[PDB]
RNA sequence: ACCCACUCGGCACCUUACGAGAAAUCAAAGUCUUUGGGUUCUGGGGGGAGUAUGGUCGCAAGGCUGAAACUUAAAGGAAUUG
RNA sequence: GGUGAAAUUCUUGGAUUUAUUGAAGACUAACUACUGCGAAAGCAUUUGCCAAGGACGUUUUCAUUAAUCAAGAACGAAAGUU
RNA sequence: UUGUAUUGGAAUGAGUACAAUGUAAAUACCUUAACGAGGAACAAUUGGAGGGCAAGUCUGGUGAGCAGCCGCGGAUUCCAGCUCCAAUAGCGUAUAUUAAAGUUGUUGCAGUUAAAAAGCUCGUAGUUGAACUUUGGGCCCGGUUGG
RNA sequence: GGAUAGUGGCCUACCAUGGUUUCAACGGGUAACGGGGAAUAAGGGUUCGAUUCCGGAGAGGGAGCCUGAGAAACGGCUACCA
């Protein structure tokens, strides 16, 4: 909680994606990191 | 029905008599643009509220510390070199914090310089700034043992701004090519911890160095979350009178203080103060709160954990019984259940080994709604604001005055405590290894935690994470070697889920710690019932149609009788049940699922409670 | 009045398909990818909805005109058969 | 009398049923159909009056006066309003 | 004369550098003495392997994950390791727009039963409106292209 | 008639009652500066053009004016508003 997140679209022009009932956006990066240098251990988020 | 229904694009009224049991408004340009207008008023409003506690002089310091990564450099070089683009020499001492104006951008700035010795030391300073400073050097690359750790262990406490800086880049010089090289590899090394930072500063250049002081000087640091839902001050004197009551000043700069509150110093605990002034006097009014707790042989001990952690890993929990032992005076404590997800067992258990503290303790149950509404309240109640130059009285036991150093030499510190943090309840915390702490961690064994300020001595329990329906979880020997886990001890609570730090001490190492591991302070919950999980085996050996018998699981008849309603299992996955006792040996037959032989392993689960143990502080 | 032949106009019926069609079927539902005789009206996946709001007609009941936010992967037509 | 069965109701001052007469308001059976008329809604006992209409017949007359149609206008089952 | 593994001489720029050239003065390119490759560590990535749509009956684990769509899982679709495919100094994602689209249709859609012919007739603006008037036949010149 | 460098309801006096519109006037909206041009190649089209050239407008918002062949100038001046 109080991150700060860059969102982007879900892929489906405005609906909701497969599964999930009402929801539309995939976050992007995090704290400024992106999630997918993350999670392959390629960067490290500092805490705040 | 059978019938082709009749159709409409719209519902005939019949069929909405079946079913049975302000005007809108044009933007105009104009208007339009007028919102758009008084909208952008506010926002360049607000902007200004926030500016105005550094403004100038009569507003508040921003705190600076530097920190060389390597012992190279010498901190004094790092600030001379910035001193010197402020272009007035009447700026430019046997002391390492120091108070200056520059009236170049008419801001007011505090340095705190650490002790390189006291690597815990390095933590506590830099734990208040609002920038932190890293040295690097252009000739020796930062050491893995040491100066790396502090960069590691500064992000996971968390760091309010950080700026880049070398200092020495022309003592590899030949062609300032051959420096731009250097400089391009110290960039992508130092990128890999700071992401958001894509620039590391020359002071040897005047453009740069006078571009890093505009930048403290102007810009805002991020908040702390921690941190700043607490008040805290930095000591600008101190004095003591009569056992003692200790005076501080300095400004405010968390939340806010009030004279009821308790208050916390990192090396020496709780203590409440009587008096506040602003530099009107405010008292200790006694509606308050009070400071009650309550309503070389050694390689054989580590060589011990290493062969007991590699029997956990391939065999868990199985236990062997012995000849002449009694199975009921082992045992008899442990209750046998079917599943832990599904059993009924209950929390302020009655048995003996339960603590003496139940009702002593503290239970919340909705952390997170007590939480928030803890904060609004706290905000609200606030007496002393961020910006005021404020003195403080505190009641403080005169033995500990052999503690004291002046502040102008060594950084002191003072934090407010939230009401009810000094009570110790049931706590949770996640955990995970440090970045290749590859040592086997008992689960009993003692571990010094940090999280915030303040640093106790711990026991903990380890158990796996996932949403039981009753809290009931599986407690573990030893911390497994990849996933992350919930220990569970008892401590004093923490509202603002801080940041927690896992380490042992180890004077033999250069920085006297050794560092475990890293995570979060998840909630209190007293519910979290860990459970010992127990499995006996024993060898079926000969097989019928429609029984098997198996031994060496007990060796009385008595024995089989006592745990005879106990559901059995094979690892390959079959249940079964036991019949009866056969003969004196303590054999019995059983029956199962399915076909068994003799490559399988017949085997029965039993779990007992667990308490967390108490804990200490440390210094 | 009736019978036989012819003819103009009309409500229908039976057989056939050079034709057409998703098929039931159709003398028009034909003269269409080989696509142009003249001219009026209406539709653009399923729900929200003939709802809300504005206007206008009526004594009243009500008539005419008529959205959007949001939601969803189908709804629908003809025919035979297990 | 009425129903699957029964009760409310009428009647020994006479019900229901039979005979001779009278009054009122509505409707137009059978003939009546793969038949007729009308712009559509729709239209069926006889006779009289009023005005209108299609098709046919025509070696009469005018000579492009025409086709479709926003606005605007006449009519419009049953129920409903004064 | 073509594949699969121990072994040998040759070739070169990336990079660095005397010099000249370059330029207002410089940096770099073009030229060049010296130095500069054998795991030639002087080490190429980004997305995938059920179908649409190129490429796994491989093997270990498990009973949260994947998936634009159809679907997998209480395992050819998850997770890990081999192997394979595609584009390549580039490759992926989000949002808007164009094409494929004859789902805006003048060229070129549709209205019995699938969304869509207004209860019916009159009628102004608008769009549209039958046939007919010098046609045919002679006599010179005549350019271009090919016989 | 006045005023302008000069034509003209440009302004003043007197007089007449005109002017535009279903071939859409007037009013509202534009996340609208116009054009040469840009992307998308069967053909017809659809979407875009703040931005290297041409033309217009402005110098925080409105108004006024000096000097000069040329300005209602803002790296000129004067007043009000912020």
């Amino acid at each position: 909680e109080n991150d700060e997140v860059l969102l982007a679209g879900f892929g489906r022009k405005g609906k909701a994606k497969g599964d999930i009932p009402g929801v539309r956006f995939k976050v992007v990066k995090v704290s400024g990191v992106s999630l997918l240098a993350l999670w392959k251990e390629k960067k490290e988020k500092p805490r705040s | 029905n059978g019938h082709k229904s009749y159709k409409s694009k719209h519902a005939s009224k019949g069929a909405l008599k079946r079913l049975y049991k302000k005007p809108d408004k044009q933007v105009s340009k104009l208007q339009r643009k007028n919102k758009a207008k008084q909208l952008r008023a506010q926002r360049i409003l607000d902007s200004i509220e926030n500016r105005k506690l550094f403004e100038g002089k009569n507003g508040a310091a921003k705190i600076i510390t530097i920190v060389p990564l390597v012992n190279d450099l010498d901190p004094l070089d790092i600030l001379y070199k910035l001193l010197k683009c402020a272009d007035d020499e009447g700026i430019m001492d046997s002391k390492r914090i120091f108070n200056v104006h520059i009236k170049k951008f008419k801001s007011n700035l505090k340095i705190i310089i650490p002790d390189m010795t006291n690597f815990l030391n390095i933590l506590d300073c830099a734990k208040v700034a609002d920038f932190v400073v890293f040295g690097l050097s252009g000739v020796q690359e930062v050491d893995e043992e040491f100066g790396e750790q502090i960069i590691r262990a500064l992000e996971l406490q968390g760091i309010a701004s950080y700026i880049g800086v070398i200092s020495n880049l022309s003592a590899v010089h030949e062609k300032e090519k051959f420096q731009l090289d250097v400089k391009q590899s110290l960039e992508s090394y130092f990128k890999h911890f700071f992401p958001s930072e894509e620039r590391v500063y020359n002071l040897e250049k005047n453009s740069d160095a006078l571009n890093v002081l505009r930048t403290l000087c102007q810009r805002l640091p991020r908040s702390i979350n921690w941190r700043d839902n607490r008040g805290y001050v930095v000591a600008d004197f101190v004095d003591f009178v009569e056992s003692g009551d200790l005076v501080i000043e300095g400004t405010v700069r968390g939340i806010g203080f009030n004279a009821n509150r308790l208050v916390h110093i990192p090396d020496f605990g709780d203590f409440q103060l009587n008096k506040i002034e602003k530099i009107t006097v405010f008292e200790s009014n006694m509606n308050r709160d009070t400071l009650d707790e309550y309503a070389e042989e050694e390689e054989r001990q580590l060589r011990e954990f290493r062969d007991m952690e590699k029997e956990d890993r391939e065999f868990p929990d199985e236990i062997e019984l012995e000849p002449s032992e009694s199975a009921i005076e082992r045992l008899k404590r442990y209750r046998g259940l079917k599943n832990l997800y599904n059993c009924d067992w209950q929390v302020d258990e009655k048995d003996p080994s339960s603590p003496a503290e139940w009702k002593r303790l503290l239970r919340i149950g909705n952390y997170k709604n007590t939480k928030n509404r803890i904060i609004k309240e706290t905000k609200n109640e606030a007496q002393a604001i961020a910006g005021d130059r404020i003195r403080m009285f505190i009641r403080f036991p005169k033995f500990l005055l052999e503690k004291i150093q002046d502040p102008k030499q060594l950084l002191f510190a003072v934090y407010g405590l939230l009401l009810h943090e000094h009570k110790n309840a049931v706590v949770n915390f996640s955990l995970q290894r440090w970045e290749q702490y590859d040592k086997p961690v008992p689960s009993q064994e003692p571990i010094v935690v940090q999280y915030g300020v303040r640093r106790y001595t711990i026991q903990p329990l380890f158990s796996q994470g996932s949403n039981s329906p009753n809290n009931v979880h599986k407690y573990e020997r030893f911390l497994h070697p990849d996933t992350v886990s919930v220990a569970t001890c008892i401590a004093p609570v923490d509202f603002t889920q801080s940041p927690a730090i896992f380490f042992k001490p180890s004077p033999t190492d250069a920085k006297n710690i050794e560092l475990i591991g890293h995570g979060t302070f998840l909630n209190a919950d007293h519910s979290r019932i860990l459970a010992k999980r127990a499995i006996l085996t024993g060898h079926p050996f000969r097989f019928h149609k429609t029984v098997v018998t198996v031994r060496y699981m007990f060796f009385r008849p008595e024995d089989v009788e006592w745990f005879k309603s106990i559901p059995l299992f094979t690892k390959s996955g079959r249940s079964g049940f036991i019949k009866e006792s056969l003969g004196t040996h303590g054999y019995f037959k059983a029956t199962f699922d399915g076909k068994l032989s003799a490559q399988d392993v017949v085997a029965m689960s039993l779990y007992k409670r667990m308490w967390p143990m108490p804990s200490l502080p440390w210094n």
